[PDB]
């Protein structure tokens, strides 16, 4: 039209309605979501290692709250320290579906961002983080220093507490569920259980073994 | 203090380029743009060592060139101007919008003083710039940061 | 003498529930180990073991010695109950 | 059992003390002395959680004298 | 038996209380810890953190783009026909696309590029790391210069002796750079 | 099993979906457009999201129903309602709580 | 004090039928299993009205905390076993118990609401844990070490009855005719 | 149906002085004074857990909230409260939500029992060392209708696993206890610290039950602490236990309530094997933990608030002990656990019920 990929008008009021006693309910909402918010130990790459040196002595993790929970229920924060790969970004949805809703995102490194040197040409690296989970804060760095990423978490620290409280309902996603029927044939399920008692590794087969 | 009123929204009202000092752990600053935004305000919080030239980017529109990285050619995005297209957003039942300008530590002297006179001679809109640090949440206008 | 009066109150305020309860009724394997049914078998066996030694042990000293080798008897002969499961791996895991 | 006699010195008064103390020594305090600095806020946490965010341990700004 | 095995739990019970001894001596140290906001750790001489643009030096030569490992920076440029020399009109380099590798002020003739000291660059948008020629042409923020900052030094750059920075009153590096120029 | 092809704005399922609990099916391709909402949609543009979900299921209804293939559909899904956005039709949401413009920022036409 | 032990008698004596009526009446096996805690937790709540608080507290850890624990372990060993459920059967003699039942009960309420009981009016158990050991070892001195035997051989038993025979599982150790390890020598025939 | 009519009959019968005496909550003032010692017991254990923990880490521990962190246990169990928890998918609803609550509900009616302070004693019952290991026995059911319920089979393994590990060790609990209502000659808590207060020091019982207290050591962090436990599934022997569907205010119960069962657990070491509310000779000199003069404002008011809290700032020592074993012994696996408090901890602790008797 006139401005490509538009911003469109809110055109609600937006009537964000608060006197003395919501707003002092509103700033214990937003600190203590974002001086104890918990990341999911997570992480794929080599931007992991500048994420697990924050959890050692000389950089403090838990001085912002930070209490690494290797389960995506319990946690909140999820630092995404690795690139994500065409495998693993199914992966990486659904430790983000598996979070309650106040969540936030941050990228971290420069392959999360915009894939960033496999950017180039790379038949299977997700271009950017933000093309699967929408995401809070950026962290450019190839990697960062543990000293960067506490400053995208003092970054996503003044984010938690711009939340209103009466903004609760928006975090849940809407359901535009649309279906259609398809004619593709099912295949069995390449990757079974079973790798040494596979039927091809215990002798090798005929017309194989005579030259050898 | 803890219970805070609304007047950073009042001085906003007043100066209209506010330099806010945060503690630098961060968490501190935004509960001071949920009173504004309680207000009508809408806010855009950008990052002031991203913009270039303030008045090309803000009032003016500018090419934003893309990473092409080698695979495409030299692609010139003309984003509409930030401080213009976004008034023409916000309805007219709401008032005016704040650029939140977070890390504003690394910007020149010549750009919080292209910051305040802008907030004059646009109506309804405002400017605070995080620069600096304190151990309190303390603010003053860019007209009075421009001098010390 | 609070806890009973703080104890009806834990049953008083679930009233409401027993109201709804009556009008409410008128390739995923786990294997079979048969370690969780031994550990607790044998826990049932000791746990009813010790419950009789507490009214023994807080008279103990008001019974007199023939009433501690009686108490002995009970305890010895579940030491071979113990013994038992030890040597025929119930509580191996 | 009192309201605020041998209570209110105990929520109100000394915690604000013990923050002068903790504030002061607690990372240049010794190994002997920072083990009855854990026993302070161990024992007045009661007072030392409400007087909490009327108090700031945050360091001062720096001199920059160069 | 009845008298060996409550004469079992002593051999243990004990090796665990020498090894509390061990743990509660742990908590002697002082913590060696860097406090992120308000001790910011100095980073190194070589610390490339992120790149700054001087635009009267680079003449349009594209040898950054070349050298770069996925030909990142944006050089711009008319040819001039009129002054027969390449004047750029449009320098940037994305970061969040950047690897912070710096072939780019590496292979450079005139010493344009060069990287900076800061690695606090984090954004809410992306696109806002699309860092311009007038916003790579900005003072890098000096952690020495912040009165909210106590910087302490980095290992590498403490004196000869010392593993911490903490416990640094005053110093240099490790040794010398011209001692030998008066001396030999 | 599952199948699933879920990207930011285009998540498809190989099944049907009984209020968030999937059931993975053969006959059925069940798709949320824009889970967490970063457009502002209506339904003139639906619409067209729809047909062209229709159009790409009876298409690739020739090919094996692999995660693979699925993820071939919501490409071109992907592609359409990006296109959706430089035509003008939707526009980002501004109430969302992140502006991060995963579909090329906001941008004025030759300059 | 007496209003306040009347109705918490019927707030725990309708919280324990309501969970028998639900160990018996649910479909959910796995559901009845939990609310026979329901029961037990209720009955154990049911002698602290009773002036028994050893019983109490002896029920709890063996009831609640052993027995059903037990329960438990074996309801989800036998959750694969049969999720057909032909609760019609072969007849509809599920509802042929329903009149002995109400039949044992309407003949019981008969004897319990006419039978004179001799209520004795003697202040009660002075600490009753002293007067329950003390009953140990001089009344029921007998029966609590026979209990103890019994307790052996329930552990005998049931870890034999329960065990999974590692040691030699293929031995038919000798034969006359043939017999299976671990069946009896009656071979099962049709005449 | 005769009882369909029946649980209404009796039902708003109640219902009439169930909401006009329900905003009379905690009448008695010291059911009330309990409740917030209760409270702020819980409420340093989680702050001297991870302020000890970074201690022995040379790390801080929370800065930045509070003062020192003293907000961090707070701002760690608001969060929880705040976020929007989503059952799973397929499960089930009524045995996932009593999931914690049969956790935790045990370890909170027993904390009725412990008589922390000489002036503040709730209810001395006829029993109470017995009536809390007869009330955590329920525990383990709550681990298997939160392996059951979540209907993932990584939480079912860690169901079993948590419940059957807590089988093991309530048996050596159990005995531990029979030695000190053996010396004591009861099991009244009011009873067993009276006998621990005829000396100070060298009356406790953990003068006199020196294996004793060891069993009920080694029992007790067995079922409450983070030390022997694999619901950290660093062996992934599960996903990560039973606690792994567990989200928002559900969780905040297996979160906040392992450590109310830890400080019962402190509380009752303190009961039991040293003297409850005991200590030695007050007016002491400037080395006797306190400050410089001999009769402060301040020792004044510490004695006032000692008095009705010593048991607890003891149960405050053990709860530092917790912490600083967790950082000393290996994190043993589950075929080591269970062969333990059945091939040592019950026979050693029924030899030493025997020893506490003449034999
Ligand atoms: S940007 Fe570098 S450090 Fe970060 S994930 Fe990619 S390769 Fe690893
Ligand atoms: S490499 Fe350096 S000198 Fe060459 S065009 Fe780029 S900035 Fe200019
Ligand atoms: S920072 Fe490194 S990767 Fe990026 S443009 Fe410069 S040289 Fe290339």
């Amino acid at each position: 039209p006139a401005i490509l990929n538009p911003i469109a008008r809110p055109e609600v009021p937006q009537e964000l309605a608060e006197n003395i006693i919501l707003t002092s309910l509103n700033d214990v909402y937003d600190w203590a979501r974002l001086s104890s918010l918990w990341p999911l130990m997570y992480g794929t790459a080599c931007c992991f290692i500048e994420f697990a040196a924050m959890i050692g002595s000389r950089f403090d993790f838990d001085r912002f709250g930070l209490v690494p929970r290797n389960s995506p229920r319990q946690a909140d924060l999820i630092i995404t320290s690795g690139t994500i790969t065409m495998k693993m970004a199914p992966a990486l949805v659904r430790l983000y579906e598996q979070m309650p809703s106040p969540k936030y995102v941050i990228a971290m490194g420069a392959c999360t961002i915009t894939g960033g040197m496999f950017s180039s040409d790379s038949y299977s690296a997700v271009r950017g983080v933000d093309k699967l989970i929408p995401v809070d804060v950026y962290l450019p760095g190839c990697p960062p220093r543990p000293e960067a990423i506490m400053d995208a978490i003092v970054k996503l620290r003044k984010k938690i507490a711009n939340e209103h409280i009466n903004e609760r309902g928006n975090l849940a996603q809407t359901h535009r569920l649309f279906t259609a029927k398809h004619k593709m044939k099912p295949v069995p399920p390449i990757l079974t259980g079973q790798y040494l008692n596979a039927p091809s590794r215990q002798a090798p087969p005929p017309a194989l073994a005579a030259a050898m | 203090g803890l219970l805070a009123g609304y007047q950073f929204v009042k001085d906003l009202e007043s100066a209209g380029a506010l330099a806010l000092f945060v503690p630098p752990e961060g968490g501190f600053e935004g509960r001071y743009q949920r009173r504004l935004r309680s207000k009508g305000y809408t806010t855009l919080p950008m990052s002031a060592p991203g913009l270039g030239d303030l008045a090309a980017y803000l009032t003016q529109e500018h090419g934003i060139r893309p990473a092409h990285t080698g695979k495409e050619d030299i692609r010139v995005y003309f984003q509409p101007p930030l401080v213009t297209y976004h008034l023409e957003n916000l309805p007219p039942n709401a008032k005016g919008l704040v650029l939140w300008l977070i890390d504003g530590k690394r910007l020149s002297k010549q750009e919080f003083a292209y910051l305040a006179q802008l907030t004059q001679t646009l109506p309804k809109f405002k400017v605070v710039v995080e620069v600096g640090g304190d151990r309190v949440v303390r603010w003053e206008p860019l007209a009075d940061w421009v001098a010390a | 003498g609070y806890e009973y009066f703080l104890g009806f109150l834990i049953i008083c305020s679930l009233v409401p529930v027993l109201a709804l309860a009556a009008s409410a009724l008128l390739g995923a394997w786990i294997q079979f180990n048969v370690r969780y049914y031994m550990f607790a078998l044998v826990f049932v066996i000791f746990d009813v073991e010790t419950v009789f030694l507490y009214p023994w042990a807080v008279a103990f000293h008001q019974l007199g010695l023939l009433a501690f080798i009686e108490a002995l008897i009970f305890i010895a002969i579940l030491v071979v109950a113990l013994v038992y499961a030890w040597r025929k791996r119930a509580l191996e895991w | 059992g009192v309201y605020g006699a041998l209570a209110g010195l105990y929520l109100l008064v000394v915690p604000a003390i013990v923050y002068a103390y903790l504030n002061a020594r607690w990372y240049v305090a010794s190994s002997f002395e920072r083990a009855f600095m854990y026993f302070l806020v161990t024992f007045f946490f009661p007072g030392l959680l409400l007087l909490a965010p009327f108090i700031n341990f945050r360091p001062q700004p720096r001199s920059l004298n160069s | 038996q009845i008298t060996n095995y409550a004469k079992e739990a002593v051999q243990s019970a004990k090796y665990i209380g020498q090894g509390l001894s061990v743990t509660f001596d742990h908590m002697r140290r002082r913590p060696i810890t860097v406090q992120y906001p308000y001790e910011k750790l100095i980073p190194s001489e070589r610390f490339r953190g992120r790149i700054h643009f001087e635009f009267d030096k680079c003449i349009a030569c594209e040898v950054c783009v070349r050298v770069c490992p996925i030909n990142l920076p944006v050089v711009d440029w008319v040819f001039n026909k009129e002054l027969k020399k390449k004047e750029l009109k449009h320098y940037s380099i994305d970061f969040g696309v950047c690897i912070f590798c710096a072939n780019c002020v590496e292979y450079c003739p005139t010493n344009c590029l060069s990287v900076t000291e800061e690695y606090e660059l984090a954004t809410y948008d992306r696109h806002e790391l699309n860092y311009d020629s007038v916003a790579m042409g900005r003072i890098p923020y000096k952690v020495t210069q912040d009165p909210m900052v106590t910087p302490i030094r980095e290992f590498a750059y403490l004196p000869a002796g010392v593993m911490s920075g903490h416990d640094l009153p005053a110093g240099a590096q490790r040794a010398g750079e011209r001692p030998e120029a008066i001396a030999n | 099993m599952l199948l699933k092809s879920t990207t930011r704005h285009v998540h498809i399922y190989a099944g049907h979906v009984v209020d968030g609990e999937v059931h993975p099916d053969t006959e059925t391709l069940t798709l949320n457009v824009d889970p967490d909402n970063e457009l502002e949609w209506n339904e003139a543009a639906l619409a067209k999201v729809e047909a062209k979900f229709r159009e790409l299921v009876a298409n690739a209804a020739g090919e094996d129903l692999t995660e693979y293939n699925l993820r071939r559909i919501g490409s071109d899904l992907e592609h359409f309602i990006r296109s959706l956005l430089m035509q003008g039709e939707i526009g980002y949401n501004l109430n969302s709580r992140v502006r991060n413009y995963s579909l090329g920022i906001p941008r004025v036409n030759h300059s | 004090a007496t209003l306040t032990q009347t109705i918490t008698f019927f707030a725990l004596a309708a919280a324990v039928i309501i969970a028998a009526l639900g160990v018996v009446l649910l479909d959910n096996v796995v559901y009845s299993a939990f609310l026979l805690g329901g029961v037990f937790l209720s009955i154990a709540g049911l002698y602290i009205l009773m002036n028994a608080d050893f019983v109490s507290a002896a029920q709890i850890l063996i009831y609640v905390g052993a027995v059903n624990v037990l329960i438990l372990f074996a309801i989800m060993l036998v959750n694969k076993r049969e999720t057909y459920t032909p609760v019609p059967g072969r007849w509809l003699r599920q509802g042929g118990a329903a009149v002995v039942s109400l039949g044992v009960f309407a003949l019981l309420t008969k004897m319990i609401l006419q039978t004179p009981w001799q209520l004795s009016s003697v202040p009660p158990t002075p600490d009753s844990i002293t007067t329950i050991g003390q009953h140990f070892f001089s009344d029921f001195l007998l029966p609590f070490e026979l209990a103890s035997v019994l307790l052996l051989m329930a552990l005998i038993g049931a870890v034999v009855l329960a065990r999974r025979e590692l040691v030699l599982e293929p031995e038919p150790i000798l034969g006359e005719e043939v017999v299976p390890p671990l069946e009896l020598p009656e071979r099962p025939r049709e005449p | 149906x005769x009882x369909x009519x029946x649980x209404x009959x009796x039902x708003x019968x109640x219902x009439x002085x169930x909401x006009x005496x329900a905003k009379l909550l905690w009448l008695p003032l010291p059911m009330l004074m309990m409740l917030i010692v209760a409270t702020v017991g819980v409420l340093v254990a989680v702050w001297l857990e991870r302020k000890i923990s970074a201690a022995v880490q040379q790390r801080i521990g929370p800065e930045y909230i509070g003062p020192l962190g003293i907000l961090a246990p707070l701002a760690d169990g608001l969060k929880l409260i705040f976020k929007e928890d989503v059952l799973p998918a397929n499960s089930d609803r009524w045995l996932f939500t009593l999931g914690p609550a049969v956790v935790v509900i045990p370890v909170f009616l027993s904390y009725i029992i412990v008589p922390f302070g000489q002036n503040l004693l709730i209810s001395n019952l006829a029993m109470g060392v017995f009536l809390w290991i007869a009330l955590s026995s329920i525990a383990p059911i709550g681990l298997l209708m939160a392996g059951y319920a979540s209907n993932n089979k990584y939480s079912l393994l860690g169901g079993l696993r948590a419940a059957a590990q807590s089988i093991s060790y309530e048996i050596p609990l159990a005995l531990a206890v029979l030695a000190v209502a053996m010396m004591s000659n009861g099991l009244g808590t009011v009873e067993i610290v009276e006998q621990q207060s005829q000396y100070g020091i060298l009356s406790w019982n953990v003068w006199r039950q020196p294996i004793g207290f060891l069993v009920f050591w080694i029992a007790a962090l067995a079922e409450c602490e983070r030390l022997p436990f694999d619901l950290p599934e660093a062996e992934e022997e599960l996903v990560a236990g039973y606690q792994t569907e567990y989200a928002g205010m559900k969780f905040a119960l297996f979160y906040l309530g392992a450590y109310v069962n830890l400080v019962l657990s402190a509380l009752l070491v303190s009961v039991l094997y040293f003297g409850g509310w005991s200590f030695p000779i007050p007016l002491e000199t400037i080395a006797n933990l306190l400050g410089v003069s001999e009769t402060n404002p301040f020792l004044q008011i510490a004695f006032a608030v000692l008095g009705i809290t010593m048991t607890l700032i003891k149960a405050y020592f053990f709860v530092f002990l917790a912490i600083l074993l967790r950082w000393t012994v290996p994190r043993v696996r589950i075929d080591q656990l269970l062969d333990l408090g059945w091939k040592f901890l019950l026979p050693v602790g029924l030899v030493n019920l025997l020893l506490t008797a003449g034999l």
